[PDB]
C-alpha cells in the first residue's frame, strides 16, 4: 500500500531525535509488547508479513509519532479481531479497568515451559523465509531492469522511490517468502530474490549525490529485465 | 516535532500502560502469554545478545583474511563459525568499507536491523527522520547528524534492507593498531560502526 510509512525519500520529517545512550527497554510496557511478538505468532495471530501490514495501516499520524512498540500493539490488535482471537469491547473495559487500577494484578495463569523453548528456540534457532522453488531464477548479476510501477492496495515492499526506475541486479539470493502474497494472508508463495543497484540520480534527478548509490531488494516479480 | 494536538508524554504513557496491561491480561487467560516467557525474551536482549556480538564478527575478519572472505561470501554461515545467528539475522550480507568506499544500512519501510550481530536497534534508527533522509541525503545527514564527513569523491552506498536479508557494515581497521589483540580491537568496534553511521573508533 501506498502508505505514509513507506517514508524513504520523504522530506520535512525533521532532525533525528538521538540521545546519547538509552536502554533497551524504556518502560516495562515494552517489555511486554516485545515479548508478545512470540506469543501472537506462534498462536496464529499473524505471521511476519502481516505484522508489517498491520503497522502499516495505522493512522498516520499516530504512527509518526507514537513510540515504536505501540506499534506492534496497535498490529497485535488488529491481528487479533481480524482472526476473532480477541474481543475488542473487553479489551475496551479492561483498558479502563487497569487506568483506573494501574496496580491490579495480571490473571492468575499457569508457566509453560512450551512457551520457553519456543522462545530460545526462535531466538537462537531463527525463523528462516528462505525456501526452495522449482523454477531457476529469472534474472542475473549484472542485468538492467526495471521496478514495476505496480501500486498493490495490500501489503508489498514497494518503496514509492524505488517503482519505474532503472537499476542493476547485483546478486541473486534464491528465493523467500513472497510479500505480497504472505503479508495478505495468501500464503509464501516464495519468489527469487535480488538485490538491485539504482545511482542516486536515477532516484533523485539533479537533486541526487552525484556519488551515491541505493541499494535496495527486489522479489522476482517486482522487476522487469531492461538489458541483458 | 511540536505538534500542538499531541499529549504530553506523561500521559501518552499512561494511556499506553493500560492498553498494554489490558492486552496482556487477555493473551494470559488464553494461555499465549506468560510472564515467564516474558521475562526470557527481555533477559536475552537486555544481557544476552547485542553489539559486543558483531564486534567479535568484525575483529575476526579484521586479524584473520580468509574468514573475512568468508564473511563476505555468505554472512550466516560465517557468524555461526562463532556461535552467532538467529532470529532476525538469518540472513546476514556483510558489506566491507574501503578507501573508495562506504556504507550505511537502513530499513526504509520498517524497522529490521540484525538482531543476532547487533542485538535491538536503538529507537532513532526505527524512527521517520533518518529512515526518510539516508537515502536521499546520504552525505549530508552524516555530517550533520553524526558529525562524520564522508569527502564527496567518494562513493556512499546505502542499503535498504527491505527483504529479510540483512545488511552489516564491516568497517575499516583504525589505523595504528598493528598487532593490537582482538580483545583490544573490539573496544573500536561500535554499533554505530556497523550500520555505518559511524566509522570504527580512532586512535
Amino acid at each position: 500500500m501506498n502508505g505514509v510509512y513507506d517514508v524513504g525519500g520523504t522530506d520535512g520529517l525533521g532532525p533525528i531525535n538521538r540521545p546519547a545512550d538509552e536502554p533497551v527497554f524504556r518502560a516495562e510496557w515494552e517489555k511486554v509488547a516485545f515479548a508478545m511478538f512470540p506469543a501472537t505468532f506462534r498462536a496464529g495471530f499473524m505471521g511476519l508479513d502481516e505484522f508489517r501490514f498491520g503497522i502499516e495501516q495505522m493512522n498516520p499520524a499516530e504512527y509518526l509519532e507514537s513510540p515504536y512498540y505501540w506499534h506492534w500493539i496497535r498490529t497485535y490488535i488488529h491481528h487479533g479481531v481480524r482472526t476473532g482471537k480477541i474481543d475488542l469491547e473487553e479489551l475496551e473495559r479492561r483498558t479502563q479497568y487497569y487506568r483506573e487500577n494501574p496496580d491490579a494484578p495480571l490473571p492468575e495463569h499457569e508457566q509453560k515451559p512450551e512457551l520457553i523453548e519456543f522462545v530460545n528456540q526462535a531466538v537462537y534457532g531463527g525463523l528462516p523465509a528462505s525456501r526452495e522453488v522449482d523454477r531457476p531464477p529469472k534474472f542475473k548479476e549484472g542485468d538492467v531492469v526495471r521496478f514495476s510501477t505496480a501500486s498493490p492496495k495490500g501489503h508489498a515492499r514497494r518503496a514509492r522511490y524505488v517503482r519505474g526506475k532503472t537499476g542493476t541486479v547485483v546478486k541473486h539470493h534464491g528465493a523467500y517468502i513472497y510479500p505480497d502474497t504472505a503479508g495478505n494472508g495468501l500464503g509464501e508463495c516464495p519468489e527469487h530474490l535480488y538485490t538491485v543497484r539504482f545511482t542516486a540520480q536515477e532516484l533523485w534527478g539533479p537533486e541526487g549525490d552525484p556519488n551515491s548509490s541505493v541499494y535496495y531488494d527486489c522479489w522476482e516479480p517486482y522487476i522487469e529485465l531492461v538489458d541483458t | 516535532t511540536e505538534n500542538i494536538l499531541r499529549k504530553s508524554d506523561e500521559e501518552i504513557q499512561k494511556e499506553i500502560t493500560a492498553r498494554v496491561k489490558a492486552l496482556e491480561s487477555m493473551l494470559i487467560e488464553q494461555g499465549i502469554l506468560t510472564t515467564s516467557m516474558i521475562d526470557r525474551m527481555a533477559e536475552i536482549y537486555e544481557n544476552e545478545v547485542g553489539p559486543h556480538l558483531g564486534a567479535k564478527v568484525v575483529v575476526k575478519a579484521w586479524t584473520d583474511p580468509e574468514f573475512k572472505k568468508r564473511l563476505l561470501a555468505d554472512g550466516t554461515e560465517a557468524c555461526k563459525e562463532l556461535g552467532i545467528g538467529g532470529l532476525q539475522g538469518e540472513d546476514m550480507m556483510w558489506v566491507e568499507n574501503t578507501d573508495e568506499v562506504h556504507h550505511v544500512v537502513v530499513c526504509t519501510l520498517c524497522s529490521c536491523y540484525p538482531w543476532p550481530v547487533l542485538g535491538l536497534p536503538p529507537n532513532w534508527f526505527k524512527e521517520p527522520q533518518y529512515r526518510s533522509r539516508v537515502v536521499r541525503e546520504p552525505r549530508q545527514l552524516l555530517k550533520e547528524e553524526f558529525g562524520f564527513e564522508v569527502p564527496p569523491s567518494k562513493e556512499i552506498k546505502v542499503w535498504d534492507s527491505s527483504s529479510e536479508m540483512r545488511f552489516v557494515v564491516l568497517p575499516q581497521r583504525p589505523a595504528g593498531t598493528d598487532g593490537w589483540s582482538e580483545e583490544e580491537l573490539a573496544t573500536l568496534v561500535t554499533r554505530e560502526s556497523m550500520i555505518g553511521v559511524e566509522p570504527a573508533k580512532a586512535v
